[PDB]
């Protein structure tokens, strides 16, 4: 409920998409740069593309629909036509163990 | 290269189809019914922007270019058919048989060397259904069938229809008709109504991507489609709300059609049943040029004797053709040339913000780009470089 | 760059006003008159190049872009408002509020996820004078008054106009009407005559290069333009002479007029006084795209009661308008599209062969180069494009 | 150039004549017939893509550039002659004299100190044998005899034509009309079966390929022309077959004409005798843009007194006119429309597939890119 | 059956040469290095002479609209050649270049 057991951390190549589906919510992905990793919505929200099947270079995902971007940590566009920040959820890992949380950020008690 | 390649570089998922302003190539189109065009009378016509000429000879027909070798003028201007096997160039007489589109004779100068050394471009047509298709491209075409939705070619199916043309890329005729939520435009449909059909305002879709549509790529008649299955795990919507005020609603009707559509290559809806539970309706979106297409658009209806066709015959013309295929496809035309502007530039490719129901419409554009047989260009209209 | 670099490099001097051929975004235009919108009637209408829809609802003027972010269909091809604050797509039902554009509502689908998460752009609209006009920019609006020229916003000031589409770039406008010598053209205005006005053929320079032209950039408001003291500083000419002879006279009427003319951006001429000495006319160069504009006339009349003003708009409609507006005027109208050809390529701006009485306009083009707000181009147009 | 580089790198054999598209500028080209501009009525039209004002002063024809130097405008938009030599502008007043364009006077800023320091562009216009020929060119021009047919000028050659605006580039005319196979265009003409003549198909050549032409690099007048021999040694084809069996033949008619054809720079075409034994006919396809061009028609007839050339003139007006420059040459002006898209993309030029007869034409190909005067561009029009 | 064109010390290396014949269409004999080809001297795309072409390599490019023909095949090697060039046998008889029939 709060954190989702992904995999573990072994189990994703530095600069992989993994996508994690979720029953009653909108799928999450899970990105592997270099040893740390970052996790977003799944679904592009400029529309309905699954950003796990798209290019990741960097810290940046490129859609595969019509080649918009995001950074992965921020979730903040990189590239057009996308102009809507994607929704961030935090991950963390325990035992080798890859955990994503179960809400994303929120523009609540931070900097 | 129709495109600015920046643009196709851009949608790695369908480029090969965005590229496809002029059509694909090498497919089977139907451009005229059989009734149109008799015996040793010529008819004009422009496909996938290269103008031909088709003529019925001893009950065959024949496809020609519509353009001289010499100078390269359109025989059309002023057809010249001197024997039932040939057709004489207006300007310096270069005569070609219908046939071979070989270059035979040359009445300004019987003595040329370019006599039976010259060959004039010719195209493969086959009648079917009252329908001319012809074959627009190169070496042995395939089966008629492979170009055709399923259950077109059924002996016992009648098919009878209508064709115009609209001033729009035929890519947007094809992603209109095969919108599961386009029937929005529908909804003061006066059909629904005197034929009492059921009609929602849209979908909620249900289930993973996959099951939203059926990739069709082993039907062994060589077809390539794909089915539209919102409607299986979907909750179709008749009530309209706007912030939680109803403020629109679907028809009710006892008739349930339209409960299986499918978009096959190189550009043909199906949507059965309709617009009757035992009749059925077939469009083709046939492409001229970058911006217009044939509306070929046709009624099936499975049939046994004249009185299965007079009486049919009587309905076409009395409501069917004027209801279903006028009074209410009527509404996908303008619709269609609203879309003009936004795609006119190709950027509408790569700014459209699509919502869920577009994943059929995504699965057609890979389908298209996978599996379409080649890709007309202004090499293959004027001079192939 | 919406003009070749190769043509740039020859005007260093003004290059950004001539690269501003779809006009300059960042600034207020009037569209229409307040009489024109009304509540719940939707109304389109195309500013620099971007299809844009107005709506009054409770009395207040909203704007919204007439491109569906779904298909980019225009939504007024069949308008459907369902409530009074929202707007719905006539093809798939997207919903937006007329308010901040955001989508609302899908009756399509009313679960899908786009709902709430996406906005169509808005744009600031205000009502002033009797005049509609719109924030052709993004970000929050300056005051009205900084894209008005002196006087038009006074409250004692009664203004009533004209708007029409002319085929002409809206620069060959400017130009048209920031001309002291081009009144040659009006020397057989039936108005010159009916009301008896003294008119020259021409105003020709008779100071310096900085006496008769007065650029302002230091105003209050923020307002920047540049001033053709004609009456104060310029020669009139009566006489028109070829080899000597007289050929040709301007009008020698009693009522002076005309005394000083000034440009002021983003488009707008003020003549003073105009048609009358008690009158002032205002009038704006409006860009919808790259061949046409909007010209919007008003002439304004310091009214003091109500009795004033019911008479001047009955004078207005029987005598200005008739007129001046059009019968003044609608010279200007051919001779602005007389201009067309020569600029079509953008060659002319290199080509013209200019003369003294142009120095106003230069001036123009310097500080309409220099103060601009931002130069709108086709990708403003269609969607800003960006790479990472 | 005006034609992509790719298509001009290939036309080894005539790349100035494909890049010719507006014409070849520094020649003399008919644009009216004299009767056509009166005493101080300034007339308006485009060659070669500029837009011109002709006027009569004096009886005498001036040519100035219909474009104001100061803010581009046609003066013609409305004309302000208001001295018999000069023409104000009617936007800011800058006034032109017709003898030399120079700006002489500014009517709204007398003092202006461009007065005498700018020249508006005129062209040399001369008027022969009841024609209004324009030098379209720079400098001193040569005489109007090198760009003529022979013979158009001799003293007692009566002229009379007709003239229109035909929408297809000049060159496709040209051709058309220099097209020794193009008859068969022409075998149902009531002129052909009326009057009697003789019309073959077309023509099975013989001899070599330089005996099919007669190429004249230099008239004493410097003229540059080609005449059409395929008759010399050719067989005329009056039946015409398909696979062995006639489908159609020519007209038999007893009176030979046009035996003699010949197409000069900078695009006039002689054929002689024609539409009868005793006439000539001239014919000017003179480029207007790149689109259009005028079809200027001329029959010739030597008249040796005011009683022949009445009756000449009679005869035109009732029969030559009507059933030759236009019953018979309609035809030639929809086949030159009909050429116009295969040429418009200028890819007609490599993939046009050639036969004997168009040896004619290819000489002419040939001699225009090698003696035109000069290639008119899209810089001379805009400046 | 063959006839005389020339020396071979009269052609050189990457040369083309007009063959006339009589009551016979023209010839055009191409030397790519020390090897001799011919082929018919009219481009089949037109009424253009290939001799007075530009021969590059193996490759003979038409003057009149950059058509091109393989001389060793006689193959189509740039558009709007489509049709192929008829070959002749070729052969050197002491110095001496001759040409015969169609192969
Ligand atoms: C001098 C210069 C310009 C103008 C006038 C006089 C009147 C007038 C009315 C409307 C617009 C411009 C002008
Ligand atoms: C035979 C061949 C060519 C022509 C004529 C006869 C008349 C004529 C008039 C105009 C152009 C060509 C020709
Ligand atoms: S769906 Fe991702 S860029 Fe458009
Ligand atoms: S153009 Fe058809 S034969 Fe010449
Ligand atoms: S185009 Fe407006 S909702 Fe689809
Ligand atoms: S445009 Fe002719 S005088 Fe100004
Ligand atoms: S004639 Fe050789 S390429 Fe055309
Ligand atoms: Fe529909
Ligand atoms: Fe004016
Ligand atoms: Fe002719």
């Amino acid at each position: 409920q709060i954190w989702l057991k992904v995999c573990a951390a072994s189990d994703m190549q530095p600069g992989t998409i993994r996508r994690v589906n979720r029953v009653g919510a909108a799928p999450l992905a899970v990105y592997r740069v270099g040893d740390q990793f970052y996790a977003t919505e799944d679904t592009c929200t400029h529309g309905i593309a699954s950003l796990s099947e798209g290019t990741l270079d960097g810290d940046v995902i490129e859609c595969p629909f019509h080649g918009g971007a995001f950074n992965v940590c921020t979730g903040m566009p990189a590239s057009s036509p996308c102009t809507v920040p994607l929704g961030v959820f935090e991950v963390e890992v325990k035992e080798g163990e890859v955990y994503v949380a179960g809400e994303k950020k929120l523009e609540h008690h931070h900097h | 290269a129709n495109v600015d390649e920046a643009i196709l570089k851009r949608v790695k998922g369908w480029a090969p189809y965005v590229d496809a302003k002029l059509g694909f190539r090498n497919h089977w189109y139907p451009v005229m019914f059989s009734k149109e065009i008799n015996e040793g009378e010529p008819k004009t016509l422009k496909l996938l922007g290269e103008n031909l000429l088709v003529n019925r000879i001893d009950g065959k027909l024949y496809c020609l270019k519509d353009r001289c070798l010499h100078r390269g003028v359109q025989l059309s201007v002023k057809v010249e058919c001197k024997t039932k096997s040939t057709i004489t160039c207006w300007y310096h007489a270069w005569t070609y048989r219908w046939e071979d589109g070989v270059l035979c004779d040359i009445l300004t100068n019987p003595t040329s060397a370019q006599i039976g050394r010259q060959k004039l471009k010719t195209y493969p047509v086959q009648e079917a259904k009252g329908c001319v298709f012809i074959y627009l491209g190169d070496g042995d075409p395939p089966p008629l069938a492979r170009d055709t939705p399923p259950n077109f070619l059924d002996d016992d199916m009648e098919i009878l229809g209508k064709n115009q043309i609209i001033k729009s890329n035929w890519r947007l005729a094809v992603e209109n008709g095969f919108d599961p939520s386009h029937i929005y435009i529908h909804k003061d449909s006066i059909l629904v109504k005197d034929n009492d059909l059921a009609l929602p305002l849209g979908f909620a879709p249900g289930g993973d991507r996959k099951q939203q549509t059926r990739v069709v790529d082993d039907d062994v008649v060589g077809r390539k489609g794909v089915y539209d299955l919102i409607g299986e795990h979907g909750v179709p919507v008749f009530e309209g709300t706007i912030g939680g005020e109803v403020v629109r609603e679907g028809a009710y009707g006892e008739k349930i059609v339209a409960n299986d559509i499918s978009i096959w290559l190189p550009g043909v809806l199906k949507v059965n049943p309709w617009p009757n539970p035992d009749m059925m309706q077939f469009e083709w979106y046939v492409p001229i040029d970058e911006n217009t297409h044939y509306y070929f658009q046709t009624l099936g209806k499975p049939c046994a004797n004249d009185e299965e066709r007079k009486k049919y015959e009587q309905e076409f013309e009395s409501k069917w053709k004027p209801m279903a295929l006028e009074g209410f496809n009527n509404d996908d035309i303008w619709a269609r040339e609203a879309m003009v502007d936004f795609y006119a530039d190709d950027k509408g490719w790569v700014n459209e913000i699509l919502f869920e129901s577009d994943e059929a419409i995504v699965a057609w554009r890979k389908l298209a780009s996978e599996h379409n047989q080649g890709i007309q260009t202004q090499a293959h209209v004027s001079g192939l470089e």
